[PDB]
């Protein structure tokens, strides 16, 4: 029975192992994620968080009809 | 916040240019043509430094 059927106790001890390194590390980057996503917020210096503001680019440069503006 | 500074009433002081409007008007082609230079450094000056006051001479 347990040459036919059943799994090696240190295949399943190994596997275990693969499994929980997986996990922890899931956890671990959800748990960074979040902090990050909290500071993008807070400072708005990220990549993230980036509303939209007025495109520099439409500003007219040439010499206009009165010398002061 | 600053305070604006302005220039005293002598450095405004000048004899004027006591004509109308029609005998502007009479010569102006000659008055551009012949006083052109002082008139367009005027301009550059008024253009370039967007301020009356460093204009004024």
């Amino acid at each position: 029975i347990a040459r036919t059927f059943f799994d090696a106790p240190e295949k399943n001890y190994e596997r275990t192992m693969a499994i929980l390194q997986i996990e922890s590390e899931k956890a671990e980057l959800r748990l960074k994620e979040l902090e990050v996503r909290r500071l993008m917020r807070a400072k708005g210096d990220g990549p993230w968080f980036q509303y939209p503001t007025i495109d520099k680019a439409l500003i007219d440069h040439s010499p206009k009809a009165t010398p002061d503006n | 916040p600053g305070i604006v500074e302005l220039p005293s009433l002598e450095d405004l002081k000048v004899q004027e240019v006591k004509v109308s409007s029609s005998v502007l008007k009479a010569a102006a082609h000659h008055y551009g043509a012949q006083c052109d230079k002082p008139n367009k450094e005027f301009m550059l000056c008024r253009w370039e430094e967007k301020d009356p006051r460093r204009c004024l001479e």
